[PDB]
């Protein structure tokens, strides 16, 4: 359980919900919290689960990295009123049974929370409040999204939503469309930036790099262990968190022996004699770098929703319309001519009649053909279907003639 | 050169009213070197937009198949002899020993991912070679590869080589446009999408020799067939999938049966072998060399490889959905021309060359018309005197016309004089052409 | 080339590239690049 030793403070609770301080202020090994343990069950969370040695929302703002919204959590028995239920009724979410509260960030890049009255608990669906008679509700509050935070110092003013063919996103209205609009629930990758608000992405391409900054270290220390804090006789093998502050660092000064890993020892002063605290490295931590408009940031919190999209199809799938009369249709003693003005002609056809004959040249301005059955004689009209090279040109034309003197054609 | 007629829109005084010009234009595509132009034409003495397609070269690349690592190994032996009846030294256990399997004695080694394999060979047994037993002593040898060079080098093969042309995209009001395409394909440009037919051929044929590549360092040619199987004594006997796996020695690497020599001589044993060093062969063949006339070459760029064959493609581009248009053109300005000179040859892929020095108060372009209207000449115009070149092609040794030049304001006559080489083909029937060549080696 | 020697080459001017393959030597002489030779200009030269 190398997971529950979270870095900062690791405050894994939520104003007004304080009944659990025993086990939700400092998250450690021993206890349990209604507010984290969901995170590490499988199959749920896997972002995080990724990112497990990372900032929670709660961690996040109790560290002053996520400030806390205005009415931080209007509860719905004092302001069901009031149009506060509006960005999570965008949401898609699922809670569990027997919670009393549940926190989400909302669109300003700030933690909000909803909170049923008391006795209450959250539906299935996190939208409305029921009551059980002789339940016990949990003492924390379920976490909505899927994300992980960090500090950073990056600044994104500048930071804006950039979504291609989507009209709106959750509660931002990207621009103002008419028409048909596609609207789905999707899944929607989304980051916060420093002096911005939340930025949907497109793609999620994010990297990590490690350092050896204090928050990279996990320290610990045993229940019972000789010449440490709680030295007395334990009936069972468990481990204590360990504060990194104390360490000294290379070439500096602290107050306690300290020993550890490559890492450790390369950042930090590994002492030679008898050691308080054993610190390693961490599995995952470091610094997560997301990609917005082909350029890295340094992103407060980055996560994933399932928001409600609206998109555009499109405006119009294709237009053929090629009324096309470019061209100068006469019939010949010599051959039936067709002149194209611009477009050249290569394989061309007539029908008169039911009878058609072919002729095929080289792409050319102008091409003559043989006249089909007696039309020559007759005249009448001749239906024409070449092909051209441009596009956009009609492949059909009709020609119209009058009955032809076969002594000119035949002369000799 | 090109109208759109059938797409032209109004493109009010002073502002734009471009209307997403959305007609394809069908034009040929110029020779190498040469360009493709478009007339824009608006009212007169205003507007005339030129859009420029340069043919910057042709190249025939490389579509690769197959490919693999490799690098410089040398191995490392730990030996551990042991009198019979100790350990595994049961002489039913000495023959059969798998070569995957290690034994207890170098159990330090305990789990590693590097490449190694395990024997055991017989030796003797009696008091004079140090063990009571008479029976055969055993003694276990324990085999792992570690690079030596800090590098690999990547094998592959060409399936077969396609065309491909590069265009240079003056676009209207600035040509920062480069884009490269293959036969058959479309490019999703700006303004729409350029795409590119080239009917003539879309490939040329295989080969059966083996490309290796230095990363940072260049490429090269071996004359080997590319087998996808290793072979003692040839190139790629100890295979892998990538640069790490090389660089670590790592098991998952492919090798041949028996590359490692063993001398279980009585003092000390001799593990050895003899590998084709790949950065020998590597620098042996870099890359301008010729084979059976095709002079294979590192492509612009290093990116990869080219294949200079005898031949020529015809490339018949089609624009779509071309609307570049703003407002700030509807002003007019005016330049100064004179002609320079002219060279070059006539009835030539390589066609005949004109430079023009263009006196002009600002930024501009030049519409110089023959008499005919058959040549065109389009050259930028820019604040002070400026020396351009253009790509023409001639019939004629000697060359004397008149041009109608005239940048978006009065018309003016520019005479171009000059005379224009022949080129000796050796064999002449009735004339050489114009069409797209593809660069060809002499021997061909 | 004054010291190694040279076997194979290629020279190119806009676009037009013209081979060359014979034993090593110090010296190496190609055709011309298309109309480079009549209008001069810089050449490229790649060579192994
Ligand atoms: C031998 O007599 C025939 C019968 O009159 C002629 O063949 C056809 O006669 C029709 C009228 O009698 C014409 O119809 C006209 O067609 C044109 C387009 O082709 C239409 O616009 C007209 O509305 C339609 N009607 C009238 C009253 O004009 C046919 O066009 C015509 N067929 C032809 C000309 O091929 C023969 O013309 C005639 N031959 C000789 C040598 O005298
Ligand atoms: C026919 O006129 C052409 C146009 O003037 C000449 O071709 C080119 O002219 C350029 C200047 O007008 C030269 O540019 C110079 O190139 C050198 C290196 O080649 C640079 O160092 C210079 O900075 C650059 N500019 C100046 C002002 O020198 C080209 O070099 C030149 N192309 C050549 C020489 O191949 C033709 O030379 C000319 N031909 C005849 C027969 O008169
Ligand atoms: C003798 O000792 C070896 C270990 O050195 C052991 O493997 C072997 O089985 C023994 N032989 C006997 C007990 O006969
Ligand atoms: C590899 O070794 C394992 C265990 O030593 C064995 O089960 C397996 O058969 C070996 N593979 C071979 C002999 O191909």
């Amino acid at each position: 359980p190398h997971l529950r030793n979270r870095p900062g403070k690791g405050h894994n609770y939520i104003d007004g919900m304080t009944q659990e301080d025993a086990t939700c202020k400092p998250v450690t090994y021993a206890g349990a919290c209604s507010s984290f343990d969901v995170l590490l069950e499988k199959g749920k969370f896997p972002l995080f689960q990724s990112y497990a040695h990372h900032r929670t929302l709660l961690e996040a703002v109790h560290d002053t990295i996520i400030a806390k919204a205005d009415p931080p959590s209007c509860d719905l028995q004092s302001a069901h009123g009031n149009p506060c239920m509006k960005e999570k009724l965008v949401m898609k979410t699922h809670c569990p049974n027997d919670y009393q509260s549940a926190h989400y960030l909302n669109n300003d890049g700030k933690m909000a929370s909803v909170k049923c009255p008391p006795k209450y608990e959250l539906t299935e669906d996190c939208n409305f409040c029921r009551q059980m008679t002789g339940a016990s509700l949990k003492k924390g509050s379920y976490p909505l999204q899927d994300l992980f935070c960090q500090s950073s110092e990056d600044d994104g003013s500048k930071l804006k939503t950039k979504m291609k063919g989507v009209c709106e996103v959750g509660v931002q209205a990207l621009k103002k469309c008419d028409g048909q609009l596609s609207t789905a629930h999707e899944v929607v990758p989304f980051a916060v930036f420093k002096n911005s608000k939340k930025v949907y992405l497109d793609k999620l391409d994010l990297k990590t790099e490690e350092n050896l900054l204090p928050d990279s270290f996990v320290c610990f220390e045993h229940k019972g262990q000789y010449k440490g804090t709680m030295d007395s006789g334990q009936t069972k093998r468990e481990l204590k968190s360990f504060d990194i502050s104390q360490c000294p660092k290379i070439g500096g000064h602290g107050s306690k022996k300290c020993t550890g890993d490559a890492a450790f020892c390369s950042a930090y002063e590994c002492t030679a004699q008898y050691a308080n605290a054993y610190c390693s490295h961490a599995n995952g931590s470091g610094i997560v770098q997301i990609q917005v408009s082909g350029v890295w940031k340094k992103p407060l919190c980055v996560g994933y929703e399932r928001v409600v999209v609206k998109r555009e199809l499109s405006a119009k799938p294709i237009q053929r319309v090629e009324p096309c009369t470019t061209c100068i249709t006469k019939c010949e003693p010599h051959g039936l001519v067709v002149r194209s003005t611009g477009f050249k002609i290569s394989s061309a056809v007539a029908c008169a009649s039911g009878v058609c004959v072919t002729g095929s040249q080289s792409p050319s301005t102008e091409i003559t053909l043989k006249y089909p059955g007696i039309s020559q004689s007759s005249g009448g009209d001749i239906g024409v279907h070449m092909a051209h090279d441009d596009q956009s040109v009609s492949s059909k034309i009709v020609a119209h003639c009058p009955p032809q003197d076969p002594c000119l054609v035949h002369g000799c | 050169c090109s109208e759109l007629i059938q797409a032209s829109s109004r493109i009010t005084e002073g502002v734009n009213t471009k209307c997403r010009l959305s007609g394809t234009a069908l034009i040929r595509a110029g020779s190498v070197g040469a360009e493709a132009c478009l007339m824009l034409k608006g009212v007169k003495e205003d507007q005339t937009k030129f859009l420029k397609i340069k043919t910057v070269s042709s190249e025939l690349s490389c579509r690769e198949g197959q490919s693999y690592w490799t690098g410089s190994f040398s191995p490392k032996c730990l030996s551990s002899r042991r009198c019979h009846l100790v350990g595994e030294c049961h002489v039913n256990r000495c023959l059969s020993w798998r070569d995957n399997e290690t034994s207890a004695e170098f159990s330090f080694v305990g789990e590693s991912t590097t490449m190694r394999e395990n024997k055991c060979f017989e030796q003797c047994g009696g008091w004079g070679c140090g063990c009571f037993n008479v029976n055969p002593s055993c003694l276990f040898v324990h085999t792992y590869l570690q690079s030596v060079r800090k590098e690999a080098l990547r094998v592959f093969n060409c399936i077969d080589w396609v065309h491909k042309l590069t265009l240079e995209i003056t676009d209207f009001d600035g040509s920062v446009s480069t884009i490269d395409l293959g036969a058959s394909s479309s490019r999703f440009t700006n303004w729409g999408s350029v795409s590119l037919s080239l009917d003539a051929e879309g490939i040329s044929g295989s080969n059966s020799f083996s490309f290796i590549e230095s990363p940072g360092k260049g490429y090269a040619i071996v004359d080997e067939p590319f087998s996808e199987i290793p072979r003692q004594g040839f190139l790629g006997e100890i295979r892998c999938n990538s640069e790490s796996s090389v660089l670590s020695a790592h098991e998952s690497c492919l090798r041949a049966p028996n590359l490692i020599s063993y001398k279980p001589m009585i003092d000390q044993l001799e593990c050895t072998t003899n590998l084709i060093d790949p950065f020998v062969v590597f620098e042996r063949g870099s890359l301008p060399q010729t084979r059976n006339d095709k002079t294979f070459a590192a492509s612009k760029g290093n990116r990869g490889v080219q294949a200079f064959s005898k031949g020529s493609v015809q490339a018949d581009l089609t624009l779509m959905f071309d609307n570049f248009e703003v407002d700030f053109v509807g002003a007019a300005v005016s330049c100064d021309a004179a002609f320079l000179n002219l060279t070059g040859c006539y009835s030539c892929n390589a066609g005949a060359r004109v430079c023009l020095s263009i006196t002009s108060t600002g930024t501009g372009s030049l519409s110089a018309h023959n008499k005919d209207g058959s040549l065109h000449i389009v050259l930028p115009s820019e604040n002070g005197t400026k020396d351009q070149c253009q790509i023409l092609h001639f019939t004629v040794p000697e060359v004397e016309e008149e041009f109608m030049y005239s940048c978006d304001g009065d018309e003016r006559p520019l005479l171009v004089k000059g005379t224009l080489i022949a080129i000796d083909p050796f064999d002449d029937r009735r004339e050489a052409g114009g069409e797209s060549t593809v660069v060809n080696p002499k021997s061909g």
